C-alpha cells in the first residue's frame, strides 16, 4: 500500500 | 493544512511608513491587508481556497455537442443514417469561456455520452433496442460515405458500442497535442503568401487557425438495421478536462462569441447604466 | 593485413568451389546461419538422414539470358533443385526434409555496360494466377523446377474458361503477388549493379512455421530476380548477357523414409 | 453480497480496451514456440529499412517499372532540377507507398529524421557530381541550384562508392508533424541538381538510371494509431 | 498497490482522522480519476512582475 | 525508460571518413544520423515508440464478420433460422492487411459479439426478448441441419448464450495452430499429383490452401421459438489478437484483394500522377 | 463470481463525479511539458490582481 | 497474487510515481489482458543482414 | 457501495466456463468415498489399451 | 484466504511465471469452481492386469 | 510440469531381446515404443494430456 | 493467502 | 503481491  | 493567512492584532500608528500610498504605474499591485490601514484583532483563519484550484474549477462534465442520428429505411435522398462531428469545445459557449481564462492548457480529457431516443411517427409498429457505434476518425483516416460501408469495420480507429438504456458511455483521452500545450489562442497563420506565388490564393489562410482538421471527427451510427417505423436519436457529448494545468491568464469574454476566433459582431454593450453617486 | 577484401570471396562446399573477384560482401538472411533441428525443437521421432557433402554442394542451374526486353525471372526452393543429384533423390525418397541454402547469382559484363539486377530471397513466395478463378494455379505450373518462371509487365488474364491454362501471371511492379516491388527490400536481398559487382551471395536458413515439412508439397523460399534498371550497352539496341544461378543445400536433413515419390509434371 | 455502485461506462464496448475474459477452450494443450528467424518487435523497424522510392510518376511512367527510374544524361539541361519532391512521408505520392510511408499511414502523427540514399546505375566509365538538397519550410520551393545551395545539402561525387545518403534532419516547430497534408505541420522541400554534369567517354551509353531509396533514422517515432486510406472494400 | 489518504472532514458526526482508499485499475494514467490534492503558489509573477520588488511600507517611487 | 537515442552536438568536418557514401548493392541500409552529414546540437530525446509495438499495433477489436440470423415461423423453404460462418479474418480487408505485414504470427484471440435486431414487417403484434446461441463447431464435429436439432445439445462444443440488450458477449481463444506459428501465407499445396494416379483430379488441390475446414465454424441461432411477427438479427463479430508475436516482414497489399490467396484482378494502378520536378 | 448487491445511485451520471474510465488511445506517446511562463494554480490568483473599475456608468 | 506497476504519466495534475494494480482471475493465460510493457530490438537482422558488418565511416566496398 | 464498471461479456452464459455458484442443498451430509477398483484419471488411459480392429469390412 | 497459483503460459506476449488468484465465497464445497490441476496415473491396472508382470524384452510366454 | 515422456536416441540391434514379439492371450498390452522397433532420435517432448483429464 |  |  502507500499511505500519505 | 490549506487554510488562509491569519489576521494579525494590529494597533495605532504614527510613523514614516506609508503603505496606503503607492504607484500603480510601476505595473504592480499593492500587497496590502486590513492591518496596514486599520486597527485589527487576531483572527485564526480556517477558510481555504480548495474549490478554486484549476482542477476543481474545471472538474465538471460540460455539454459540448448534440449529435442527431436516425434509424430509418435507407431511402434515396439526404438523410441522417449516420452523422459526423468535428471534435471541439467551441460549438457551445460555457466551457469555452472557462478554458479561455487562460492562453495555454495541458490536460487529459474525459468524454461521457448521454444517448436518448424517440418515435417520430404516431405509429408503424415499434422497434427493438438500438445499439450505437461512435467511431473516432483521426485526421488522415477514411471518412464514411455510407452508414454501413467498410470504414465502420474500424480495425484501428477507436470505436464505442453503446446499448440504449445502459449507463452513459465513458472514455478517457490523453494529452494529444502536437505541441507542449494546447493553444486556446493562436496569433498567426498556417500559410504565408510569398511574392513569387502564382495566384494570391496559394498562400491564403484563415487567421488564427492552425491545422485544417485539428483533432478529427466522431462518426455516429445506429448499428441496427432499420425498423418499419422510424427512430430519431440524440447523442449528447459531455466533456471534462482532468489532470489540468494552465498558463498565461486572459480577460473573460465580455461580448457574445461570433464563431471560432475572437470576432465580435453584436451586443457590444455589456455594462448596465448606473449613476456615479448612486449605491 | 596481407591485402584481403570485401569483394573477393571463396565459397567452398563439398567438392565445389566458387571464386569471385568482384562481389558486394554477402547477406546472411535475417542474421541466421543455417542449422540442424535441435532435440528440443524436434518433432518426427525417427532417426534422420544427413547426407552431408553428397547433397550439400553447388548445383548450377540452366543459364538464362538477360536482354533489353527482359522482365524478370523467378525460382522456388526446394523446387529448383528437385532433380539435382543425390539431393533430389533424398527429397523424393523421404516424406520430410529440411534445408538451408547458399544462393550465388552470377552476372558479368564490362566497365562500358550498364544495368542493375535486384536479387530477392522471399519466405513463402505466393504468386498470383491466370484467371477469375481464385487459388487455381496447378501444382505442375506452380513448380517449374530448374527452368524457373518469368515475370510479365502487365496482367493479361487467361480468358478461355473451357480449357484453362491454370498458370501464374506474375506482374513485375506488383512483385507478382499484389504488393509493390519497391518494398521488396524488406526481404533478404542484394543488388547486382553492373558498375559495382559481378554477383550476389545470399545465405538462407530454413524458414517455416514448422521445424520440418514436406519439401514436395511446399516451397520455403522463392528467388526473384527483377531488373531494377535495364540492360544497356554502347548503342547496340539488342545487347544480351548471361545470368547464371548456382545454389547449394545446407544442413539438409531427412525424415520418414519410404518408397520414391514420382510426381506428375505433365 | 458486497454493496457496489455502477459507474458510467458500465456495459459499453470500446474497441480500444484491455480486459480479461473467459477462455472458450479450457486446458487446451498449446503447441510450443520454435525459434523462427525474422522476428519483429516494433513496426518502426520496418520503416527503418531502405525501400525504393517511385520517384517518377509521370503519365506513362506511373504504375510501371519505370516509376522507380530517374534518367540522368550527359546532355541534360544543367539549369534545371533532376527532381523535386515535398517532405510529406505519408502523403506525397512518391513517398506515400514506400514501406516508410505505408506504416505512417496507420498513424496520425510522425516525428524524427529521415534519409534518402541515391544509387547511380550507370556504367563504370561514367562520372559526375550532383547536388542533393533539403530546404526547411517557409520560403519559395527551390527552382534553381543557386537557391537550393543555401539549405541543407550533400554534394555527391560519382565513383567506386556507387551510392550517396542525404539525411533530412528533424527541423520543425511542432513536436510531432501530421501524416496528412497541412501547411501548419509541413516538412519542407527536397531537390536535386547537377553540380557539374554526367561525363561519359565514346562507345559508352550517354544516359543512365538513378535509383532512390528512403528510410527513417533511429530518432523516428509515430503515434495515434488509425485506419489507412490505402485499402478498402465494396458491398 | 492501494493508495490511502486523509479526508478533510467538514461536518463531523457524533462519534479524529478519517481516511479514503484509491486503486488505479488502468495502465494509462489518462484513465485515472483526479487526485484533487492541489498545491498552490504566489500571485507574485502576476501581482508584482518587478525587477526591483519593493517593500509595501517604503515609497513606491523613490 | 523507453525513449529514443539523444542527438549529439556534432561539429565541422575535414576527414577521410566518408559516411555519406555507401553501396546499397551489399543488401544493407546506411546506419546514418543528422550528426554524420550536418552540424547538430545536443537534443535530449523524450519521444518513445510505445504505440508502434507489435501488441499496440494490433490491440484493437476489428470487425471480421456479420452473421445474419432470423427468428420466424419455420416454413417449408430456404430460410435463415440458423446460420454458419467459417471462422476467418479474410472476409474483411482491414485487419487482413495489418496481419499480412508479416509471414508468421502467434497469438491468443479475443472475440467480442455485438448483437443487433429489428422488426421486418410493419405489424403482426411484437416479440419478447431473444436469447442467441453461438456454438463453435470444430472440424469433425456434426454440423446442424435444423435450427433445433440434436447438435445444439452442445455437450462438448463451446457455446455462448447471449441475451439481447446485455453487454456484448466476449471470450478468449488460445493459440490453436497445428504448427509452431499461424502461416499468413503458404507457398504450397495440401496434395501432390503422382504419375501413378488414376484420374488427374485425385491429387488436385487449391494453391496456397492448407486444411479444408482450417479452424471450423460458428453456428448461430435464436433459441426462442418463433413469434407471430418476424425478427431479423445481426451478430457482428469483432476480432482482437492479444499476447502477439510476429515473424518475417512482408510488403503491404497495394492492390484490392481478390479472394483468400494473393490473386489480383483489377485496379492494378495504385499510384497517382505527379510530375518529376513538381513539389 | 463474487456475490455483490447494487446500491442506489448505480448507473447514474453525475456531472460532478470523480472516477476512472478506459483510455481510448492506449500507449499514446504524450508530448512532454516544457516550462512555459505564466502558470496559474488557483483562480483566486487572478482576483488578487488589480483591474480597472468601470466607476462611471452614466448614460 | 496482485501485480503492481508504474504508470508512465503523461499530463500531470497539480498535486512523482503513480502505480496501477492488476489481478488475473482465470487459470488459462489466453484469458488474460495484454501487459503492454513491451521490450524492443535492433533493426540489424533486417537493416544489415551482412556477413562482414562494416563501420558507417569506412568505404562500403573495399 | 464500491464503484464498479461492467465489462463486455457481463451476463453471458458460456458452456465452457469455470465459476462458483450457490449450493442448492446447504449442509447436505455427503456419503463418503469407498476405494472402488478400476479408477481412471485421464481418457488417454483408455486409448492406450489394446482393442480389436474391425479389419475386414467387406459387404 | 486467497489461493494463488501459476498459469501454464501458452502464447507469450513480448514483455517468466504469471499467476492467477482464486477465492471461495461459499461454505459448501460443491459450490466451488473446478481447480483443474489434475494429477495422472499409470495405464497398468488396465494395460497389464497380470499377476506376474513381465519385462517387454523377455518372451511373453515362457 | 505435465509433459509426456521424451523420446530416446535408440540405435541398431542384433540381440536375443525380442520386444516386437508378445502374446496377447495373457490379457496384457505390449508396453512398446518406437525405440523398440526402429532407430529413433532424441526428441524433448513438450506435449501434455491436460485436456483429456476426467 | 496460500501460494502453490 | 508482486511489485515491478
Ligand atoms: C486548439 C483548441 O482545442 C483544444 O484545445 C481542444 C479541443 C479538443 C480536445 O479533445 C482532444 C481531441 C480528441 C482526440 C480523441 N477523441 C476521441 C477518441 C476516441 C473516442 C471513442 N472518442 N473521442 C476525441 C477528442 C482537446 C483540446
Ligand atoms: C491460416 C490463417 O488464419 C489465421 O491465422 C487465423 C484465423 C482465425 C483464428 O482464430 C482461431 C480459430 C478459432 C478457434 C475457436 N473459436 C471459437 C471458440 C469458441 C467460441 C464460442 N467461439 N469461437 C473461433 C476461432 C486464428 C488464426
Ligand atoms: C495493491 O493494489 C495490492 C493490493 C490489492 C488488493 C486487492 C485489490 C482487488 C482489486 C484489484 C483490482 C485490479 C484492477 C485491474
Ligand atoms: C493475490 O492476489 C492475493 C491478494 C488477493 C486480494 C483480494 C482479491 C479479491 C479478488 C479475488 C479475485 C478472485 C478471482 C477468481
Ligand atoms: C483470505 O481470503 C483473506 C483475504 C481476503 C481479501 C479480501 C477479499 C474481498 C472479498 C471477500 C469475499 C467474501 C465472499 C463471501
Amino acid at each position: 500500500i502507500s499511505e500519505v | 493544512q490549506d487554510s488562509l493567512p491569519d489576521t494579525k492584532a494590529s494597533g495605532p500608528a504614527h510613523s514614516k511608513e506609508v503603505p496606503a500610498l503607492t504607484a500603480v504605474e510601476t505595473g504592480a499591485t499593492n500587497p496590502l491587508a486590513p492591518s496596514d490601514t486599520v486597527q485589527t484583532r487576531h483572527v485564526v483563519q480556517r477558510r481555504s481556497r480548495s474549490e478554486s484550484t484549476i482542477e476543481s474549477f474545471f472538474a465538471r462534465g460540460a455539454c459540448v455537442a448534440i449529435i442527431e442520428v436516425d434509424n430509418e429505411q435507407p431511402t434515396t435522398r439526404a438523410q441522417k443514417l449516420f452523422a459526423m462531428w468535428r471534435i471541439t469545445y467551441k460549438d457551445t459557449v460555457q466551457l469555452r469561456r472557462k478554458l479561455e481564462f487562460f492562453t495555454y492548457s495541458r490536460f487529459d480529457m474525459e468524454f461521457t455520452f448521454v444517448v436518448t431516443a424517440n418515435f417520430t411517427n404516431a405509429n408503424n409498429g415499434h422497434a427493438l433496442n438500438q445499439v450505437y457505434q461512435i467511431m473516432y476518425i483521426p485526421p488522415g483516416a477514411p471518412t464514411p460515405k455510407s452508414w454501413d460501408d467498410y470504414t465502420w469495420q474500424t480495425s484501428s480507429n477507436p470505436s464505442i458500442f453503446y446499448t440504449y438504456g445502459a449507463a452513459p458511455a465513458r472514455i478517457s483521452v490523453p494529452y494529444v497535442g502536437l505541441a507542449n500545450a494546447y493553444s486556446h489562442f493562436y496569433d498567426g497563420f498556417a500559410k504565408v503568401p510569398l511574392k513569387t506565388d502564382a495566384n494570391d490564393q496559394i498562400g491564403d489562410s484563415l487567421y488564427s487557425a492552425m491545422t485544417v482538421d485539428d483533432f478529427g471527427v466522431l462518426a455516429v451510427r445506429v448499428v441496427n438495421d432499420h425498423n418499419p417505423t422510424k427512430v430519431t436519436s440524440k447523442v449528447r457529448i459531455y466533456m471534462k478536462p482532468k489532470h489540468v494545468r494552465v498558463w498565461c491568464p486572459r480577460p473573460p469574454r465580455a461580448v457574445p462569441y461570433y464563431g471560432p476566433g475572437v470576432d465580435y459582431r453584436n451586443n457590444l454593450d455589456p455594462l448596465s447604466e448606473k449613476g456615479l453617486t448612486t449605491y | 593485413a596481407c591485402g584481403y577484401s570485401d569483394r573477393v570471396l571463396q565459397l567452398t562446399l563439398g567438392n565445389s568451389t566458387i571464386t569471385t573477384q568482384e562481389a558486394a560482401n554477402s547477406v546472411v538472411a535475417y542474421g541466421r546461419w543455417p542449422e540442424f533441428i535441435r532435440d528440443d525443437e524436434a518433432n518426427p521421432v525417427d532417426q534422420p538422414t544427413e547426407p552431408d557433402v553428397a547433397t550439400c554442394r553447388f548445383y548450377t542451374l540452366d543459364t538464362v539470358m538477360w536482354g533489353k526486353e527482359s522482365k524478370g525471372w523467378w525460382w522456388k526452393l526446394p523446387d529448383a533443385l528437385r532433380d539435382m543429384g543425390l539431393f533430389g533423390q533424398n527429397m523424393y525418397y523421404h516424406y520430410l526434409g529440411r534445408s538451408g541454402y547458399t544462393v550465388h547469382v552470377q552476372c558479368n559484363a564490362s566497365k562500358f555496360h550498364q544495368g542493375a539486377l535486384g536479387v530477392f530471397a522471399i519466405p513463402e513466395y505466393c504468386l498470383a494466377g491466370d484467371s477469375d478463378k481464385q487459388r487455381y494455379t496447378s501444382y505442375a505450373n506452380a513448380n517449374p523446377g530448374e527452368r524457373g518462371g518469368k515475370f510479365y509487365s502487365q496482367f493479361n488474364k487467361d480468358n478461355a474458361v473451357t480449357s484453362p491454362k491454370r498458370e501464374f501471371c506474375p506482374v513485375d511492379y506488383l512483385l507478382g503477388c499484389g504488393v509493390l516491388l519497391g518494398n521488396a527490400f524488406v526481404y533478404p536481398h542484394q543488388i547486382i549493379n553492373l558498375r559495382t559487382n559481378n554477383s550476389a551471395t545470399i545465405v538462407l536458413p530454413y524458414v517455416n512455421a514448422l521445424a520440418i515439412d514436406s519439401m514436395v508439397k511446399h516451397n520455403n523460399w522463392g528467388i526473384a530476380i527483377l531488373p531494377l534498371s535495364p540492360l544497356d550497352f554502347a548503342q547496340d539496341s539488342s545487347v544480351e548477357i548471361p545470368i547464371t544461378v548456382t545454389i547449394a543445400p545446407m544442413c539438409s536433413e531427412f525424415n520418414g523414409l519410404r518408397n520414391v515419390t514420382a510426381p506428375k509434371f505433365q | 453480497g458486497l454493496p457496489v455502485l455502477n459507474t458510467p461506462g458500465s456495459n459499453q464496448y470500446l474497441t480500444s480496451d484491455n480486459h480479461q475474459s473467459p477462455c472458450a477452450i479450457p486446458e487446451f494443450d498449446v503447441t510450443p514456440p520454435i525459434d523462427i528467424p525474422g522476428e519483429v518487435k516494433n513496426m518502426m523497424e520496418l520503416a527503418e529499412i531502405d525501400t525504393m522510392i517511385p520517384l517518377n510518376l509521370e503519365s506513362t511512367k506511373r504504375n510501371t517499372m519505370d516509376m522507380y527510374r530517374v534518367t540522368l544524361s550527359d546532355s541534360a539541361d544543367l539549369s534545371q532540377p533532376i527532381l523535386c519532391l515535398s517532405l510529406s512521408p505519408a502523403f506525397d505520392p512518391r513517398l506515400s507507398h514506400t514501406m516508410l510511408g505505408e506504416v505512417l499511414n496507420y498513424y496520425t502523427h510522425w516525428a524524427g529524421s529521415l534519409k534518402f540514399t541515391f544509387l547511380f546505375c550507370g556504367s563504370m566509365m561514367a562520372t559526375g557530381k550532383i547536388l542533393v538538397a533539403y530546404a526547411p519550410p517557409g520560403a519559395q520551393p527551390p527552382t534553381s541550384r543557386k537557391e537550393a545551395m543555401l539549405g541543407t545539402h550533400v554534394i555527391w561525387d560519382l565513383g567506386l562508392q556507387s551510392s550517396c545518403t542525404m539525411v533530412v534532419p528533424w527541423i520543425s516547430n511542432v513536436t510531432y508533424r501530421q501524416t496528412t497534408q497541412d501547411s501548419f505541420t509541413e516538412g519542407g522541400y527536397i531537390s536535386m541538381f547537377y553540380q557539374t554534369r554526367i561525363v561519359v567517354p565514346l562507345s559508352t551509353p550517354k544516359s543512365m538510371s538513378m535509383l532512390g531509396f528512403v528510410s527513417a533514422c533511429n530518432d523516428f517515432s509515430v503515434r495515434l494509431l488509425r485506419d489507412t486510406t490505402h485499402i478498402s472494400q465494396s458491398a | 498497490g492501494a493508495q490511502v489518504s486523509s479526508q478533510k472532514v467538514g461536518a463531523h458526526e457524533n462519534s479524529s482522522t478519517i481516511n479514503y482508499t484509491t486503486i488505479n485499475y488502468y495502465k494509462d494514467s489518462a484513465s485515472n480519476a483526479a487526485s484533487k490534492q492541489d498545491y498552490s503558489q504566489d500571485p507574485s509573477k502576476f501581482t508584482e512582475p518587478l525587477k526591483d520588488v519593493l517593500i509595501k511600507t517604503a515609497p513606491a517611487l523613490n
